[PDB]
Order: C-alpha cells, then sequence, then structure tokens
C-alpha cells in the first residue's frame, strides 16, 4: 500500500469533498444508499403522465 | 606426516598492513551501503493536495 511517487494522489472522493463543500453544498456522504424503491425510471414517468395531461388539456 | 596441520605455517599479518586493509575495506562497505541505500533522492514525493483538478 506504499503511497506512489511524484504528486501525491488525492482519492477523487476526497477532491470532490472540497469542491461541494467550497460551492456551499453539503459534502460527500460516504454512506448515503441506492433508492432501491421508487427509481429514476418511475419518477420520470410520473413526470411524463403529467406532462402529456397538462400539455393535452392547455 | 600431515603438513597443513594447524600448529605448522602460521604466518603473522604486519600491523601496518593489517591497520590498511581493515580501513579500506570498512570505508569501502560503509560508503557502498550509504551512497546505494541511503543517497536514493529519485524517490521523491511531494505533498500538494491542492494541485488535483476535477473539471
Ligand atoms: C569474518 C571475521 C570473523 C572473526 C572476527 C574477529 O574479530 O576475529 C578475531 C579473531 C582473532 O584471531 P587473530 O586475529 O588471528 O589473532 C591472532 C593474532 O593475534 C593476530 O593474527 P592475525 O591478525 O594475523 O590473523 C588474522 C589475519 C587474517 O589475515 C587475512 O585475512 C589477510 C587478508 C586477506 C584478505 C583476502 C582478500 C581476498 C580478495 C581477493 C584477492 C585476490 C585473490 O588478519 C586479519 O584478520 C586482518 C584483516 C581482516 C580482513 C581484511 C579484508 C581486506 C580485504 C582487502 C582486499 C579487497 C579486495 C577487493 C576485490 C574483491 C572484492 C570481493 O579471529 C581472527 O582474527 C581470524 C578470523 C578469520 C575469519
Amino acid at each position: 500500500r506504499h503511497p506512489n511517487y511524484g504528486v501525491l494522489h488525492v482519492p477523487f472522493l476526497d477532491a470532490l469533498n472540497k469542491e461541494a463543500l467550497a460551492r456551499g453544498k453539503d459534502g460527500v456522504n460516504m454512506g448515503a444508499e441506492y433508492n432501491l424503491v421508487f427509481t429514476k425510471s418511475m419518477a420520470d414517468q410520473v413526470v411524463d403522465l403529467i406532462l402529456d395531461d397538462v400539455q393535452k388539456r392547455v | 606426516y600431515f603438513t597443513r596441520v594447524h600448529k605448522y605455517n602460521h604466518v603473522p599479518v604486519p600491523f601496518i598492513l593489517n591497520v590498511g586493509m581493515s580501513i579500506s575495506i570498512v570505508t569501502s562497505f560503509v560508503y557502498f551501503t550509504y551512497t546505494s541505500l541511503w543517497v536514493r533522492p529519485e524517490y521523491d514525493r511531494v505533498v500538494d493536495p491542492s494541485k488535483a483538478y476535477v473539471n
């Protein structure tokens, strides 16, 4: 596990933590799980149906 | 006769030669073990977490 030479590498999630905190958003969770239920596809489908209705009965 | 037993043919080393050889060998070993395993500067590392770049 010897650290590399040249310029010591920074873990990508550490870099993202610093970047996100620089912009005021919350830092990396490192413990959050996935949304197994109610997936992105389901959310998009709901948006699709309401968009279809609103456009139809504009 | 066993003419190559321990008791026969012992030639003591002169003190001057003994000292010279000892100094030479110790110096050579110390210098080599130092410059080979200690003066190894190409194994350079820089610690600077601000040099990372993410888009």
